[PDB]
């Protein structure tokens, strides 16, 4: 199966045959070539044609590169946080469901740069609006975090009470303030 | 051989040039054109004012 | 290794001539559109003027 | 383009560095010296080599010149013209003669 | 969440495996792309095995691994 394992992409030319041993390029290829691990592997191309200049081209690279290094870091993060949840980190990390699908599934293609991430604008523009849509949505599962974090620990310091006989109340769930104590002649009555 | 890829690169680099300068100086003209073809057609109509008036 | 330099050398004079002609075309493309705007405001207000 | 020169046995490095920087490629050229250049960073007469390369972009030839920079590698406004570039090595030789001629005199001067 | 940035984490990884193949692979644009979900215990072979055949920070084309 090998269906959560790391997925390896490679994008060799397609000009020539990248058998070092001769073989056949293409499928042939991926099914000797690539015979050692002799493991599923196909893409269909889905490419941001729109290409700049030689100088935009790698400037563009390297920020994918760092786009690619905080989505990673988001994609960690959203594994934590599911392990806050702890049902996912029980599993397999990558057992969550994406597209309707778990992730192998998913990856048997990649057409998804269609229509949502972009519309073949431009390169430089396409990377910064799936950079910016990326950190928006992390930011707000950050968010999330931290409210449940922060909602936890106010359960947690509730909790904490010690429920009376210390320097913790239990008004809560005890009898003082039903206690004849309640009210004096000329004030009210409060000891423990 | 590395010599001949740095004179192809030279030799593309000038062809490059060329093409911007001429598209620059292509564009310059269409400009150039299209005020005079305004001018015309301006003077057209000012021509047709002029016979206008002379037939009132 | 000589194919690859050549290769290499070929892929560095086509991107550069793919920069310059996408830039070319759409200088080109802009300049017209932007002279035939212009030429349509000028005649307008000298037609304005002489009317 | 790029021009400058540095360290011959430090070229192989930074052509590997110049492949590797911009994901593609670029065209080079080296060339070693006949005598090595007492750098005043090295401080020693340690031996050197030409450096040339080229590029497309503004951006590439400025990353160029910031890795030169951070390789100790110094550079030089050559011309490309060969009239441009025998005009300028004929006013550095003119500057350079009564360089030597100055250098000359003051050495003398200093020692006597 | 897991599913929607995992969507624009692959897009983002699209994105640049495309510039690299329009980098370190020179244009036209084309590539025999392909993404293997590796066996479990195999990625190390496997990245014995392509850098072996591979006409060449990875060398070659791009060869970035996923996850």
């Amino acid at each position: 199966l090998y269906t959560a394992n790391d997925f390896i992409l490679i994008s060799l030319p397609q000009n020539a045959q990248p058998v070092t041993a001769p073989g056949s390029k293409t499928d042939s290829w991926f099914n000797e070539t690539l015979i050692g691990g002799r493991a599923f592997v196909s893409d269909f191309k889905i490419p941001e044609f729109k290409i700049g200049s030689l100088d935009t081209l790698i400037v563009e690279s390297e920020e994918l590169s760092k786009v690619d290094n905080q989505i990673g870091a988001s994609i960690g993060k959203i594994i934590e946080i599911l392990q806050g949840l702890n049902e996912t980190s029980t599993n397999a990390y990558r057992t969550l469901p994406i597209n309707n699908m778990p992730v192998p599934e998913y990856l048997e293609n990649f057409q998804w740069q269609t229509r949502k991430f972009k519309l073949d604008k431009s390169i430089k523009d396409l990377i910064t609006l799936i950079s910016n849509e990326s950190s928006q949505l992390d930011a707000d599962v950050r968010a999330t975090y931290a409210n449940y974090n922060s909602a936890k620990t106010n359960l947690a310091a509730a909790e904490r009470k010690k429920t009376g006989d210390l320097s913790v109340r239990s008004l809560h769930d005890i009898v003082k303030p039903e206690d004849f104590v309640l009210n004096s002649e000329h004030l009210t009555t409060v000891l423990v | 051989s590395q010599k001949n890829g740095i004179a192809t690169l030279l030799q593309a680099e000038k062809e490059a040039h060329e093409i911007v300068s001429k598209a620059r100086k292509y564009r310059q003209d269409k400009l150039k054109q299209a005020k005079t073809d305004a001018a015309k057609e301006i003077d057209s109509y000012k021509i047709q004012k002029d016979k206008e008036l002379k037939e009132f | 290794t000589p194919n690859q330099v050549n290769d290499e050398l070929n892929k560095m004079q086509a991107f550069i001539r793919k920069e310059a002609e996408e830039k070319a075309k759409e200088i080109q493309l802009k300049a017209d559109q932007e002279y035939e705007i212009e030429k349509t405001n000028i005649v307008r207000n000298e037609t304005n003027n002489i009317d | 383009y790029v021009t400058g020169v540095i360290a011959r046995d430090k070229v192989a490095t930074l052509e590997q560095i110049l492949w590797r920087v911009l994901r593609g490629n670029l065209f080079f050229k080296t060339v070693e010296i006949e005598q090595p250049v007492y750098d005043v960073k090295t401080r020693e007469y340690k031996h050197k080599n030409a450096f040339i390369v080229f590029s497309h972009g503004d951006l590439i030839i400025k990353r160029i010149r910031k890795i030169a920079e951070s390789l100790d590698a110094n550079l030089y406004d050559v011309d490309s013209s060969n009239e441009g570039r025998s005009q300028q090595l004929a006013k550095v030789n003119k500057n350079l003669s009564d360089l030597y001629t100055v250098l000359k005199t003051t050495s003398t001067t200093l020692e006597s | 969440a897991y599913v929607d940035v995992f969507i624009n984490w692959f897009h983002i990884k699209a994105l640049r495996v495309y510039v690299e193949s329009v980098l370190r692979y020179g244009l036209p644009p084309h590539f025999n792309i392909k993404i293997i979900a590796v066996p479990p215990k195999n990625l190390s072979k496997c990245k014995s095995e392509l850098i072996d055949a591979f006409g060449f920070y990875e060398p070659f084309v791009m060869y970035i691994i996923n996850l």
